[PDB]
RNA sequence: GCCGGGUGAUUAGCCAGGCUUAAAUUUAUUGUCCGGUUUAG
């Protein structure tokens, strides 16, 4: 469950093995038609690899009795869920995000148009800056 | 947290009336074989699993930029947008101040949590204070906490309010002593400095779900941790 | 003169009362008692030889203190009720309360106030008035004063010392269309303007730093509401039509425990209990006796009524 | 701080014989030596660098107070938001004081966006003062720069 | 002391080491803490809440006590 | 439209079965042995 739940966010790989080396383990990914290690990856890759991973891991920890722990209850807060995703990973992120874990409240900023297009109008607030009073004030807007 | 007489008032469901039901019938029974049977027990267990836990509201006055602010959060997601400077980052940071709280309660009561750092109180002439206040709804049941910093140099005294956050976290770590297995809730915070957390000592044989619960940030060793545990 | 009517009327000799006056600010005892749900609550109250002498001076000083006629708490002839009917007719309520209201009260403040109202009083009577009115916590060299609740001369203090911030408020609200009541540590604002009850936690905030200083807003039992939700002032339901009322709850709490008492399966203390909630609720509507008797019968009723 | 001491000493002026001043200082230590010893032949070789520095006195057309201006106003060509930038000494030490609308702030309290460019550009334009001290414009010497 | 077995009877002079060790602390400053029972070393049988420790010391007729103790992670109750 | 609020009447009655009415995203009922208010002996 944790390899495949790796894997979906990383289409493009085909199978992780856990390869045991004769002075220490190693992880070996597979891409294309070669063999890559964890070293060599990208840095967009690291990323979703360290934040999914340890996402399920907390989720585990805290959930033996359940049958499937990925559906515990929680707060996770994030910020800047575009640091270096190129535009086609962006468009995708928030709805695999939210199905593969569902009873989990998130609280997202975000800093470009790319995420905003598939947002519903519900769970969006634009901050903005207004002189009231002569004295100027941060204000929120619903769409 | 105390045994009261169970005054009857009206008939409800509420969680907290069960809490002191079975905190009053603990206090004559002795035999653990009963307790662990009585249908007290049952009825916190059910009210405690259907609960679904999720903050509601949150208000901001005089903390960093942001003077007088309220907002209320969605129950599944909820996005902030806006450009450099407009304090998108103050707002996780004061929720991540006011779950702090929270955390340090379930490992050990009376437990201090995160303070309001110096520096961050508003640099207006005028200003004398900053406070954070926030509220949590387990379907029925409301929760609120303030943290506030009085200003360096002033010579009034303000208080901070942990009856509410006390309460709860009893409740868990109650139930957590008749259950073999009970779970928590999840609290986690990804900061912008995980960029290099991934992007850059004695063996553990032991593991358990309070080791998630030292800090509320991810950070450093983390990673390290996750290649032990896999 | 103030010691000279207290020796006369309690004849106690010049030692006797000079002991007294040093060990008077520690005559205090400290209890819990339990709350509505789950805690509890520290009280501390005088013993019974300070106390007939704090309610003498209480007499003494009440028709010399003016007190702002909004203040609705420890005054005669004025209760729950009277607060309710000033906001029983308006669409939108806001409500407010204090931080710690009785412990920030020390004797700085009061013989500040004492000094502006133009009374003068020698140095004797103010070490008189000092040492008799106030509650010491801690070691002996703590050398602070609180006011404290549970003595007889604390509520009637209050209300002098919240005169000018009842009084500022007061008119300015009335230019707005706002209306204004105070009740012990609870504020309450009500009004039909839309979109005007969002300025005011800056005004206050603004004003208790000039009127007196050391109080301070709690900012977490802030409650906004209108007419689409549940509204109650200080314990009366407001329904939308403007009529005040207890309760569909206590009604229904009230007609069931009546109804068994006709088959008579209710015990001693429990006659005793309902009929003190009897004759409150008849206060509040004025029509609840009516309404039970055209649906028990006046016979039954009245054996109730005198029964015990 | 050092170009701020250099280009504040020559608009002040009212140094006289700083060289004199600073040869004065050397004689000073080392007869309090006379009366740890490496640092304080250090501070003393230090001292007579310092004296040296103040006999030449180069004033040039590109003088401290120019370069000075000139960094100031580099960094705040590419944050139009703020006014002006200052260095406030006190309590024995030196800060960074901004300020923005009608608040000031200290350096740690802007946000991660303006620390960025900031450091990028204070970083750029430090190594062509230093490489490039003949210039009449120091900002024109060539080089190449890769960014990620 | 005499006798061979697992629990180790070094384990008794630790636990002198730990309460002389708040003895001195107090003589260096006032109110100075001391060496705390780390969360580890209690035991890890299910029936376990806490770890105590208890100590006397005389001089003449002159008698003072001291209790150290340390409770397991998530207890309802805390010492 | 929907959902959440107000409650006269209703029932071997604090549950439930009916009829009315209210709306910016916007209440989740409190501290006694003191103080003033209601009812009684
Ligand atoms: N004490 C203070 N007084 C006034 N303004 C302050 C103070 N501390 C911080 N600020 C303001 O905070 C602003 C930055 O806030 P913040 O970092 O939350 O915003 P952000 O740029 O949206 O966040 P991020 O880039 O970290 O996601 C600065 O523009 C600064 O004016």
């Amino acid at each position: 469950s944790v390899i495949n739940t790796i894997l979906k966010f990383l289409p493009e790989f085909q199978w992780i093995k856990l390869v045991y080396g004769d002075d220490d383990y190693k992880i070996i990914l597979k891409k294309g038609e070669v063999e890559l290690d964890i070293q060599q990856l990208s840095q967009g890759e690291k990323t979703i690899f360290t934040l999914v991973g340890d996402l399920a891991r907390r989720l585990i920890l805290l959930n033996p009795n359940l049958s499937n722990p990925l559906l515990g209850y929680g707060i996770v807060l994030i910020d800047e869920i575009d640091l270096h995703l190129h535009p086609q990973w962006q468009q995708t992120i928030i709805e695999r995000l939210t199905s593969t874990f569902p009873n989990v409240q998130f609280v997202i900023t975000t800093h470009s148009p790319q995420v905003l297009s598939t947002v519903s109008s519900r769970s969006v607030r634009i901050l903005q800056e207004v002189e009231v009073d002569g004295v100027n004030d941060l204000i929120v807007s619903h769409p | 947290m105390w045994s009261h007489p169970q005054f009857e008032k009206i008939n409800k469901m509420n969680l907290e009336t069960c809490y002191v039901d079975f905190l009053e019938l603990e206090s004559h029974v002795i035999n653990e074989d009963y307790l662990k049977e009585s249908v007290e027990l049952q009825k916190l267990i059910s009210t405690l699993n259907e609960s679904k836990f999720h903050l509601n509201k949150i208000g901001i006055h005089d903390f960093k930029r942001i003077r007088e602010l309220q907002i209320s959060l969605e129950d599944d997601l909820t996005v902030f947008v806006g450009d450099n400077g407009f304090g998108k980052s103050t707002i996780l940071d004061a929720i991540a101040i006011v779950l702090s709280w929270l955390r340090s309660n379930i490992e050990k009561e009376s437990k201090p949590g995160t303070y309001i750092k110096s520096h961050e109180v508003n640099n207006s002439v005028d200003v004398e204070y900053a406070s954070i206040d926030a509220n949590i709804k387990l379907k029925d049941f409301n929760t609120s906490i303030l943290i506030t910093k009085a200003k360096e140099g002033a010579y009034y005294s303000r208080n901070n309010e942990l009856l509410g956050v006390k309460k709860l976290a009893s409740i868990y770590r109650l139930v957590n002593k008749y259950v073999d297995n009970a779970s928590l809730p999840l609290m986690a915070y990804y900061s912008i400095a995980r960029s290099y957390i991934g992007g850059g000592a004695k063996t553990k044989t032991v593991w358990s779900k309070f080791d998630v619960y030292d800090e509320i940030e991810f950070d450093r060793n983390d990673f390290t941790d996750f290649f032990q545990w896999l | 003169q103030l010691t000279s009517k207290i020796i006369s009327k309690f004849n106690y000799n010049r030692l006797a009362f000079q002991l007294l006056l040093n060990e008077a600010p520690k005559k205090y005892k400290v209890y819990y008692i339990p709350k509505r749900g789950a805690g509890f609550r520290v009280i501390a109250q005088p013993t019974k030889e300070l106390k007939n002498v704090q309610r003498f001076i209480v007499s003494l000083l009440q028709p010399k203190l003016p007190v702002h006629h909004k203040a609705m708490a420890y005054e005669y002839k004025k209760s729950i009720k009277d607060n309710a009917l000033l906001h029983k007719d308006n669409n939108y309520i806001l409500k407010m309360d204090f931080q710690n209201f009785f412990n920030k009260i020390k004797p700085d403040i009061f013989f500040s106030k004492l000094e502006n109202t133009g009374l003068k009083l020698d140095s004797f009577d103010e070490n008189t008035l000092r040492n008799l009115l106030f509650w010491r916590p801690g070691k002996k060299r703590s050398t602070t004063l609180i006011l404290s609740v549970g003595a007889p001369s604390s509520p009637f203090i209050s209300n002098f010392v919240m005169y000018d911030f009842d009084k500022s408020l007061d008119d300015w609200c009335r230019n707005n269309g706002i209306t204004y009541s105070r009740y012990a540590d609870d504020i309450t604002f009500s009004t039909n303007i839309k979109d005007i009850l969002c300025r005011v936690p800056k005004v206050v905030k603004k004003m208790l730093s000039l009127h007196v200083p050391g109080l301070s807003i709690n900012e977490s039992k802030t409650i906004f509401t209108s007419m689409a939700h549940n509204r109650h002032v200080t314990g009366v339901t407001l329904t939308p039509q403007g009529n005040l009322s207890i309760g569909r709850d206590r009604k229904r709490m009230l007609f069931a425990k009546i109804h068994k008492y006709s088959l008579g399966l209710l015990s001693s203390e429990e006659i005793n209990k309902t009929k003190g909630m009897i004759a409150f609720a008849n206060y509040l509507e004025g029509d609840f006796l009516l309404r039970l008797q055209k649906k028990y019968g006046c016979e039954l009723i009245t054996k109730f009524l005198m029964e015990g | 701080v050092f170009l701020h001491n250099r280009a504040s000493q020559e608009k002040l002026s009212e140094s006289q014989t700083t060289i004199n001043a600073l040869f004065s200082d050397i004689q000073s230590l080392k007869a309090t030596l006379t009366q740890v010893i490496k640092g304080l032949e250090l501070s003393l070789k230090e001292k007579l660098n310092y004296m040296k520095s103040l006999q030449s006195g180069e004033h040039k057309f590109n003088n401290a107070v120019s370069l000075y201006d000139s960094v100031i106003n580099t960094i705040l060509k590419f944050l139009p938001e703020f006014q002006w930038i200052k260095l406030v000494y006190g309590d024995d030490d030196y800060k960074i004081i901004l300020k923005k609308g009608e608040v000031e702030l200290d350096i740690q309290q802007l946000s991660q966006g303006e620390k960025t460019i900031f450091t990028l550009v204070g970083d750029l334009a430090r190594r062509l003062i230093l490489l490039n001290p003949n210039l009449s414009n120091p900002l024109l010497g060539y080089g190449i720069v890769l960014i990620d």
